Parts: structure tokens; sequence; C-alpha cells
RNA sequence: UCUGGGUCGGGGUUUCGUACGUAGCAGAGCAGCUCCCUCGCUGCGAUCUAUUGAAAGUCAGCCCUCGACACAAGGGUUUGU
RNA sequence: CAUGGUAAUCCUGCUCAGUACGAGAGGAACCGCAGGUUCAGACAUUUGGUGUAUGUGCUUGGCUGAGGAGCCAAUGGGGCGA
RNA sequence: CGAUCGCACGCCCCCCGUGGCGGCGACGACCCAUUCGAACGUCUGCCCUAUCAACUUUCGAUGGUAGUCGCCGUGCCUACCAU
RNA sequence: AACUGCGAAUGGCUCAUUAAAUCAGUUAUGGUUCCUUUGGUCGCUCGCCACUUGGAUAACUGUGGUAAUUCUAGA
């Protein structure tokens, strides 16, 4: 029951079985059994081996999503402050329209008096 | 709720900047009062005279 | 099975004790080697001393038995697992195809 | 603390093993076992772990022709780590040490295995990777 | 251990000093981005699915 | 004996490493047939791919059979307070 | 069970303890713990060795008309191997 | 094949009345030219030494052909040739 | 403060390498590239956002890890 291992071959190596190489270059290999750490110590494609589990998947043998926006509150105007901003459809919003065309309507108006 | 974890929403601390952010937040469809809808920051340090501050709205 | 392991097997390997057969009474697992060979009988005795060092009256609590097969390099610890890995084979599926 | 375990020694008086620190020797030749009481006619060996004298036989001229206290870092010959595994190395190596058990060399090429690394401190600090 | 604990629909991140093993272990052997049942932290947390998005070594 | 042990067979385990045959518009190329064909169609060709973790062995000192087959109340020499 | 044989040995590390002692430098031991050396008696789960299961591939020369299947070369050679 | 920024601000008003138009710039650009250059080449020129007289050419050495690469010309590199 | 842009390829130092090499003068690039400055070109194409389109991250708030660095994570 300790962390399992796996090998050349891709088999799985119990505790107490195989044999682990440490290479000089820093690399540590572990094998279940002298076939196969005599295949990888020949210098021998495990993917070109039938039974390696490597081979196998060569071969092909044998075999969310979601947009949530979440409002909040912000500084100055609170959830419920931002409610009534956006719920101002009901004719409010068309009334906010016309005082501003009106008022843009003065403006014009009283520039037009003053240049002239 | 977890004790002070998932309760006590605190809020952001600016609000949209862009101005398509403002209509896109406010349900704008076009051109309403879109200069004050914009969201003020209200300051009101004890030390100082109170204010509120308005960003400068881009695009 | 230990509680680390949880597997409904038993201690048999895969494939037998080699040159016994199979145990199905009672059974004592003693660590280490002992006399004899395979099916000799041992007479087990209770100790003439006194165990009072610290390798003894010691709590063995094991986390996993090996049943791997002992008639080679065996290599899967139960049938099922060995069925699971390896998937189905020839003789598998030509008996499917007379079971039908 | 902890005392090292016995472990396979497969490395008799009389064997020349890879030098891997930067001390500029190539080979240790060993020609004893330090802790190594003795039997008749029985070669006195070392495994990963083990003090060692040994004598350089490529190297510097300085360091060459002497006999220095050394430890084994890396060995060929397969031991049981008490856990199940069987653990070799690519070559056998070792690096020169004081008698304190302090290297004489700054760094190491290479791994150094656990049991010389966790015995020998001050060669754990200069090792590359531990096995 | 500790855990950095947020609740991004409301922010109010904390720290949780967590020592039993067994609370870890349903974390344990995971991913980042992966996301796991927090039953296993008493009953407070039951109900609560929450996702590993990082965290520190002990060497920081 | 509420049978027994054998001999084959089966299953398991395990060892090696993917059988013969067949098929392929896989294949360095080469050689024959062109009212043909409009890129052909006939061969030779190590090797490759699929059938195929296939084929083969496995107690003789491996494990389990309850399948098949016959055989087993037979023989000889002795032994008494 | 008469009788005969007879077996275990030594060392290191931690702790004791920077302690006793000592002006200082230096510097122990008992208990306990963890391991080794030499020896002994076993054993084969594992690792390694062997390997003519002459088990299974590969391969040289020859031979059976060829294929297939094999054989001979005093164990043909070689890989892996219960 | 400008979704950029500043400065004072003004003209047209029929259609109207809120829109359409304007100057000075700053920033930005595909390409061309210039400036700064850079890079590789042309010709000629260098100390002692023959107790250094024959070098280069397998592994590019000299050249040709077609390519690769390079910002570009070129054995810079590759293949085939010539020696 | 931070993002974006530019500069950091200049200057300064030393003379180890280097003997048709560097370098000096001469000439060529019709055999190449060139930030920037300056001058040209920017309605030259027929082809339900344009009164202006989308998303993210800084900065910032808050929770940290590490003995340590101009180290950085999550939100
Ligand atoms: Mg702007
Ligand atoms: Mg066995
Ligand atoms: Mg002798
Ligand atoms: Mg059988
Ligand atoms: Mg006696
Ligand atoms: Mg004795
Ligand atoms: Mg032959
Ligand atoms: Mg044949
Ligand atoms: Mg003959
Ligand atoms: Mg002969
Ligand atoms: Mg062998
Ligand atoms: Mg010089």
């Amino acid at each position: 029951m300790k962390v399992e291992l796996c090998s050349f071959s891709g088999y799985k190596i119990y505790p107490g079985h195989g044999r682990r190489y440490a290479r000089t270059d820093g690399k540590v290999f572990q094998f279940l059994n002298a076939k196969c750490e005599s295949a990888f110590l020949s210098k021998r494609n495990p993917r070109q081996i039938n039974w390696t589990v490597l081979y196998r998947r060569k071969h092909k043998k044998g075999q969310t999503r979601r947009a949530v926006k979440f409002q909040r509150a912000i500084t100055g105007a609170s959830l419920a402050d931002i409610m009534a901003k956006r719920n101002q459809k009901p004719e409010v919003r068309k009334a906010q329209r016309e005082q501003a065309i009106r008022a843009a309507k003065e403006a014009k108006k009283a520039k037009q008096a003053s240049k002239k | 709720d977890i004790p002070g974890l998932t309760d006590t929403t605190v809020p952001r601390r600016l609000g949209p900047k862009r101005a398509s952010r403002i209509r896109k937040l406010f349900n704008l469809s076009k051109e309403d009062d879109v200069r004050q809808y914009v969201v003020r920051k209200p300051l009101n340090k004890e030390g100082k005279k109170p204010r509120t501050k308005a960003p400068k709205i881009q695009r | 099975s230990t509680d680390y392991d949880l597997s409904d097997k038993s201690i048999n390997p895969l494939g037998g004790f080699v040159h016994y057969g199979e145990v199905t009474n009672d059974f004592v697992m003693l660590k280490g080697c002992v006399v004899g060979t395979k099916k000799r009988v041992l007479t087990l005795r209770k100790s003439l001393l006194v165990q009072t060092k610290r390798r003894a009256l010691e709590k063995i609590d094991l986390k996993f038995i090996d049943t791997t097969s002992k008639f080679g390099h065996g290599r899967f610890q139960t049938m099922e697992e060995k069925k699971a890995f390896m998937g189905p084979l020839k003789k598998d599926r030509i008996a499917k195809e007379e079971g039908a | 603390s902890g005392a090292k375990f016995r472990i396979s020694l497969g490395l008799p008086v009389g064997a020349v093993i890879n030098c891997a620190d930067n001390t500029g020797a190539k080979n240790l030749y060993i020609i004893s076992v330090k802790g190594i009481k003795g039997r008749l006619n029985r070669l006195p060996a070392a495994g990963v772990g083990d003090m060692v004298m040994a004598t350089v036989k490529k190297g510097k001229p300085e360091l060459r022709k002497k006999v220095h206290p050394a430890v084994v870092i890396r060995q060929r010959k397969s031991y049981r780590r008490k856990d199940g595994v069987f653990l070799y190395f690519e070559d056998n190596a070792g690096v020169i040490v004081n008698n304190k058990g302090e290297m004489k060399g700054s760094a190491i090429t290479g791994p150094v295995a656990k049991e010389c690394a966790d015995l020998w401190p001050r060669i754990a600090s200069n090792a590359g990777s531990i096995a | 251990m500790k855990l950095n604990i947020s609740f991004p629909a409301t922010g109010c991140q904390k720290l949780i000093e967590v020592d039993d093993e067994r609370k870890l272990r349903t974390f344990y052997e995971k991913r980042m981005a992966t996301e796991v049942a927090a039953d296993a932290l008493g009953e407070e947390w039951k109900g609560y699915v929450v996702r590993i998005s990082g965290g520190n070594d002990k060497q920081g």
C-alpha cells in the first residue's frame, strides 16, 4: 500500500517487486522484472514490443461550460441603488430623455441669444 | 452561512468607467442621461469636508 | 483483506500455493522463514522466555498482503484485476460467441 | 537518531570507482574500508555511505601518490532499501573527504544515495540530487 | 496547513488553519481548478463544493 | 466409504512474444500485356498491417476439476504371552 | 531421560551529557534506545545466479524437391526463461 | 485602407430649433525619398622566422549547375559534377 | 503609484584575441537593411454599433506563503 509505480512496459509494479535504476544523469527508472530491464538497458524501443502497453496504445489495441454573472454592490451605489437605476424603464427613461432634449433646446436658444 | 465568509457582502471599490459598461450595467439602450447615470463615489473623511467624486468616463 | 486493502481476496496467491495446494482453513502468518519444505508439518510452541524487548510486544498492523502468482513473476493480485487490466482475450471472445 | 542498515557491499578492496567531486581526481582506488574487523581471506568491502581509504590513480599529481579518506556515494551492486526496492546506480562513485567527513571538493556530479546522504550531512549539502 | 478560503460572490476571503489530516485527505491527490466537496471539514461545511484554485509550497 | 487413486481432457497460473493460412490500392523496386487501359492490369519481392497479448509449452516434484476412460475386497513371506 | 555434544561474540551511534571531574583545555560511566562485525542455524516472498523444462522467439552452414514442419553441427550459437 | 488626444472657440440655419459645418496642432501609420548609419565586398599596403618548401582536397579545398538559409551577392550550406 | 510609449545596442573601461586578419587610403552595393528627423501618401479600392464595438489585466482593497530576492498566489 505504498506509492504505485510504472515500468518500461508500463505495467504496475507492486511493492517488493522489481528493481529501481538510478542513472548518472539523474533519471530514475523502475522495472517490473529482468525481462523489462534487459530490454531497457539494450536500448530497445518499448513501442516496438507487442506486449508493452506503449505498443498496445500506439497500435490502439483493445481500446463543463457555463457563464455565471453574480451581481454585487459597489461603492456609492448599493445593490438596491443600481436596481432602482436599472428599473427606470416605465417612462422614467423617456422622461429623462425629453428633459435632456428640452435642456439642449434651451441651451441652444440661450447660445443663439447670447451670440446675437 | 459560514461566519464572516459567506455573508456581509463587501462592495467593489469602483464601478464601470467605459460608457458601454455603464449602459450595460444600468440597462441603458441609447442616449439617456448617461453622464449623470454614472456612479459617484462619496468621500466622507472626518478631518475634511465631505464630497462625492465622479470618474472620468471613456469612449 | 486488510483495512487498508478492502479487497475480496484470500491468502491464496494467483494460481494457488506452488507445490502445496489451496489454503482453506485457518492459517498463521509468521514473520520470516520457517524450516521444512512446503506441506511439511510444523510444531508451534509457546515461548519459554518472557517477551520484554521492544521487538516483541509490538502491534503488527498489516497494510497490504501480496497475492501475486508465485509460479513465476506474477504481476496481478486478483483474477478480476488481471481481467480488468488485460481486457477480453481470444478465449473469452469465443466463449462469448458460444454463449450468445 | 537512526543507524544505517546493512546493505550489499559489492566494492571490495582493489576496486577503482569514479571520483564524483570537482577536486581534480578522476578515480579512486580503494585500499581499505573503515570499521572492518575482518576475517581470514575475506576482502574488506564497502557499500554506499561507507568510508574507505583510497589512492587516486588518474588525476592531479598533487593528489596522485597519497592516501585520502573517501566516502562511497554510488554503487553498481543492487541493494535492498528496507522497503522492498532494490536500487542500483549506473556506476560506482565516491568523493574525497577528510577524517571528519567534510568534503575536499565543493560539488558532486550525479545523484547521491540516500543512505550516504543522511549518514554524511556535508556530502548531502553538495549533492545535486538524492536517489 | 492553512486554507485561504474565498467566496467571490461576496468577497470576504479568510484564512482557516486545519491540522487534522482526515480533513485534508479529501483534498489530497487532486489538481488545481478541480471541484471537491468540503463535507469532510465538519458539519459546518456540509453542502459546500470548493474549487482548488492554488497554493504555496512549504518553502513559499 | 457417504468410494478411491490414476490416465487423458478442461480451466487457472505462468513462460516466450504475435503462429500457419488468408487478405491488403502497405512495400525499395524490377519484369511481362496495352483494339484494353487513361493511370492501367498481371507477376516476382525481404519486410509491414489485420485476423492475433496470437501460436506453442506448462509437473514430470504447479493449483482446481467431479467431464471422459478403464482399474481397484488382488498377490507373496512371516509373526503367539 | 541415562549419557554424550553444546554457542554465541564484539563494536558503533543516540540518550545519559557538554553532565560528573577539572581553574581551563578537555571530558567519562550505569540504565535505556537503534543498528552493525564475526559466528551459528535456517530459508527462497523478494533481488541475483544457474538453466538441456532442450520452454519459447531469433539466427549461421547443411539436409528432407519447395511451402509448412523439422532435423544434424558430441548442448550449433544467441535473447528471454517456469 | 485613423473607433486616439489637447487648444482657444466660431459659421449655417431654409429644411428649421438640433443638428450639419469649420482653424491650430499632438499622436499614428503600408510604401517612397532623405538623414544617421550599418553589413558584405574592389585595388593596394604589415614585424621576425626556411633549425617552416611544398600546402589545400576523406571532413569544401578551386569552379559549374539547381536549390536551402540569410536583409542581401557569394561553397554560407546541400545534391550532382569538373580536378 | 501603475499600465502604455521610448531609452537602456550611446557613453565609459581595457588591449587578451587578432599577421591580408584588423586597419589606412580608394571604390562599389544596378547585390542589402535602416529606429528617429525631414519631405511625399492617408475619401485613389464601388464593397439594426459608426453619435464610437468587445474582453482582460494593472494600479487599488482584502487573505496569505517563504529565513531569504526588484519572489510572488488566490480573490
Ligand atoms: Mg478617450
Ligand atoms: Mg516463484
Ligand atoms: Mg589468504
Ligand atoms: Mg492440464
Ligand atoms: Mg548434558
Ligand atoms: Mg563456542
Ligand atoms: Mg539454417
Ligand atoms: Mg521453412
Ligand atoms: Mg545424418
Ligand atoms: Mg563429427
Ligand atoms: Mg539468463
Ligand atoms: Mg596582445
